[PDB]
């Protein structure tokens, strides 16, 4: 639909935010 | 009428109306909440907090 699944990209920051750094 | 004029014939008319429409009356409704998820799908609701 155009409701659901949109949440990635704040993941994906926090991905470069903290998975970046080990 | 005429269709009756041609039939017989006509002193005064002692009521003259026409055709009206009965319908009944709404007597109410009931408001919200108890719903607002309307325009938007039931699923996707918690994933923000």
């Amino acid at each position: 639909q155009k409701i659901g699944g949109i949440f990635i990209v704040l993941a994906a920051g926090l991905v470069l935010s903290v998975l970046v750094a080990v | 009428t005429h269709v009756r004029e041609k039939a017989i014939d006509f002193s005064k008319p002692f009521m003259t109306l026409g055709v009206s429409i009965l319908y009944r009356k709404p007597n109410g409704t009931n408001p919200s909440v108890f719903s607002f998820l309307n325009p938007l799908s039931p699923d996707i609701w918690m994933y923000v907090l």
